[PDB]
């Protein structure tokens, strides 16, 4: 929507305009691309900090936020499930969520497509994430692969383990997906497990 | 009957919970001597899992009653079930060695059938006795180890077939060989190797792997609890 | 093998959940032509209940898959042939138990409590037969079921207390037959209301050994009416 | 104990002695027999009334209750289940208990051994009761019935009504269990539809 696109350039301007033309066919409107871009840039830090804290957003922050929300509308299915990785140091939103149960990050969920994140060092938490409501944003800014999920996106903790290094290794799946998601038809049955 | 007609009969027998029929259909598909599809393999396994499983439960039941004054037919009955069980195992083991294991092309499939070979040799050794027992137990350990070696070299530590093997082989060590030491060793390793490389998880079978990893974790915490000790208290 | 050995084998089979074996043992005990005890009767019934029951479930499953398919090809053709295989098995089980009833069980029955049980049983398996039967053969089984049930129902009415679990059990099964088989919700709800009302009217007749049996069946009768009745309302005050 | 036996006589007290024809080797002590007797006589009405409402018991009522509660702790579960009958006019404690659930009458539960009670007229509630913790007070000084203790929890196995008003129940003493009124594999052997 232009009202948002204009309001965006009025506050960030040069930084906002920068991201226009960074998509092959372009499913997202000029306003949405800019908000996602501005997030991926440097605003992700302060914006999520504000959402998580429950703090009252800036004009430009509310702008980026509704710009993202708009793009996160219809982008659910997205027929395929995607594997992404996220690391945290000194606190994770999902530490509050016990295994089998659901919870969410009050900020937007940034997860990289690169498995390097899962094998990165000196982390607090390392989590492999499965979901489809995410938005592929990488290539846009400022380097060269990452999927980002909506604020307050409820996730089920499928597995948690505090390894021989104090690091929590988790498996997160998007709550929506179901109970039959992640299972290869009757292979568990065919494996004749002891249990 | 054509291969397709058989597979369809098998699927219907599964639904109808006519496992003897299901086993019969899939045995015939296997006996056509062709590289079974993963769906075909699964059908065969699920069928025989249920045919042998029934006899295992009856055995355990009758064997439990044997513990608790003309219990001559109790023994006879256990022995009737014992006979059935062996014939089932010898049916699936012939299928494995003659068709399934040689026809396996991809290591994923070879590991499955070798896991299977140790599984049914374990079922055999549960009712076997004397020198015959020490053979089955060894045949089990050989099949399970052969698969374990192929899995460690060709599959990711999160693979459901690799993890499934880990659980079953670990259970074999605990239950059959009576080595809680080797059982926990296998399970801790397999679990730890999988959590270390959680990025290797497949988007099609991730909840399969996590589930098995949970069963490994559960077994480990149970088994270590059964093997405590002494001393300063 | 001795009668006692066979009953032990049947009791073992039951525990092992090897019903085919359980039925085999009890068939042989019955075939010894001597009046079954209540324990023997129970064993025979529980065994055959489970042997025929398996095929009934298998039938219902396949018949449903066979009527919920768009695959107007081989997949449905398989369904029918398989349904017919189970149909064949089911009939063989029913004839086997019906022969046992008519040849041994019903004539050997001394106490009316036992005679009603075996006649109830005779209706029960004729109803099982009727569920899969077709044409003129179907109309025979349905009427044979009814005859056996009604014959049992008169004796229970004249010889058993309205709270008797065997009388109440017959009540429920005969009422289910009318609903499911004859497709008469009227006659179904008639039998059920009556049987239930008779029993609540004479709750003092309850046996201290089988009272929770009686109450349980009365609950199932009450449930059936309150259901069969909600599915058949026939009213519009907008006249 | 004699402390209660003596207390009962220097109070009620010629009415108390009455129920003592000696025996001499009964299951219940002189004190207990008197208490149960005095209940069965005329004190059942006023005693239960105060128990059900809350009202502090009269010096005499306290002792009857004392003697009664003592006899129940001496007898308790009597291995075989009895069938007894109970009537109500103007409300029943078990009306508050829905089917399958347990509840109790805050007073003592008097039940007659005569099935005439179950087929009696002008009733609010009619209940056939199955228990073991009861006490036969017909074999005691005259006359036929079985008493269950105060606050005895009972499971409502069945309830129905009517053409019109009177509700009929099946009560089983909570303690008895789950396997209590079932004849070994009969239900299974009846191959019911459900």
């Amino acid at each position: 929507d232009k009202a948002l696109a204009d309001g965006l350039v009025k506050r960030f301007g040069a930084d906002a305009e920068k991201y226009l033309g960074r998509q092959p066919g372009g499913i997202h409107s000029d306003a949405e691309v800019m908000a996602l871009g501005l997030y991926t840039g440097i605003h992700y830090a302060d914006l999520n900090r504000a959402l998580r804290q429950g703090q009252e957003l800036d004009a430009g922050q509310k702008l980026i936020d509704q710009g993202m929300s708009a793009a996160f509308e219809k982008s659910g299915q997205a027929e395929q499930v995607v594997k992404t990785f996220r690391g945290t140091r000194g606190g994770d939103a999902f530490n509050a969520v016990e295994e089998g149960k659901v919870g969410h990050d009050d900020g937007y969920l940034s997860t990289s497509l690169n498995p390097g994140v899962a094998r990165s060092f000196g982390q607090g938490t390392i989590s492999t994430v499965f979901g489809r409501s995410g938005i592929d944003v990488s290539g846009i800014s400022n380097y060269k692969k990452a999927i980002l999920y909506n604020k307050e996106t409820d996730m089920r903790v499928l597995l948690s383990a505090s390894d021989e290094q104090g690091v929590t290794r988790r498996v997160l799946e998007e709550a929506a997906l179901g109970e039959l998601s992640g299972h290869s038809q009757g292979l568990l049955d065919a494996l004749d497990l002891a249990s | 009957m054509d291969k397709s007609e058989l597979v369809q009969k098998a699927k219907l027998a599964e639904q109808a919970e006519r496992y003897d029929d299901m086993a019969a259909a899939m045995k015939a598909v296997t006996e056509q001597g062709h590289e079974l599809s993963n769906e075909e393999r699964n059908l065969l396994s699920v069928a025989y899992k249920n045919v042998v499983g029934a006899r295992r439960s009856s055995w355990r039941v009758i064997s439990s009653i044997e513990q608790k004054k003309k219990q001559q037919m109790g023994k006879e009955y256990r022995e009737k079930i014992e006979a059935e069980l062996q014939d089932i195992c010898n049916d699936v083991l012939e299928l494995l060695d003659k068709y399934l294991i040689p026809n396996a092309t991809q290591p994923e499939s070879k590991v499955f059938y070798l896991k299977m070979k140790g599984d049914y040799f374990r079922y055999l050794s549960e009712v076997a006795s004397g020198d015959n027992k020490q053979t089955t137990v060894s045949n089990s350990q050989q099949a399970y180890q052969e698969a374990f070696e192929i899995s460690k070299k060709e599959m990711q530590p999160t693979h459901p077939i690799r993890l499934g093997l880990a659980l079953n082989f670990s259970v074999f060590y605990y239950e059959i060989l009576n080595s809680p030491e080797k059982a926990c060793s296998l399970a801790k390793t397999a679990f730890d190797e999988a959590i270390a490389e959680l990025d290797t998880l497949n988007e099609e079978s991730y909840k399969d792997s996590t589930l098995i990893m949970q069963l490994l974790r559960d077994n480990l915490t149970l088994w270590t609890s059964e093997n405590q000790g002494d001393e300063g208290e």
